[PDB]
């Protein structure tokens, strides 16, 4: 049986791995100038939320 | 859930590995708080559920996780940053 715990572990991967997958997009796309990196502003809190 | 599960699944992820200087992005901990609003002005205030049913609110809390983010300059001192509270 799935419970809350179980059925949320597997819902929130996913969107981590989203989260990580548009940091890492958002981030090469700004570091092909090699200029610097923030990470406050590269980070979307509306993909888990 | 909340206490093991959301944690494994930080730490289990794959360091982000990106490049010329080199970065890697590493997740340390995570903290959760008690529920609470981001009221218009940005004021805190603890969120009661009396209060969520009645504003259509969604009872829900701010999750933190601590990063390290160390760049490689090929300099042979890779300057790591660590942000608390992300």
């Amino acid at each position: 049986l799935d419970l809350a715990g179980p059925l949320l572990a597997f819902l929130f991967r996913g969107m981590f791995k989203n989260l990580l997958k548009e940091v890492r997009i958002y981030a090469q796309k700004f570091i092909d100038r090699g200029k610097d990196f923030n990470l406050e502003l590269a980070i979307k809190t509306r993909i888990i939320s | 859930f909340i206490q093991m599960s959301v944690q494994r699944i930080v730490e289990d992820a794959p360091p982000i590995d990106l490049q010329p200087p080199r970065y890697l992005l590493k997740f340390e901990q995570i903290y959760l708080s008690k529920p609470t609003h981001w009221e218009r002005d940005g004021a805190p205030s603890p969120m009661m559920p009396n209060e969520a049913r009645l504003r259509n609110l969604t009872y829900s809390a701010p999750l933190y996780v601590d990063i390290t983010k160390t760049v490689i300059k090929e300099g042979e001192e890779q300057l790591q940053t660590q942000h608390q509270k992300t």
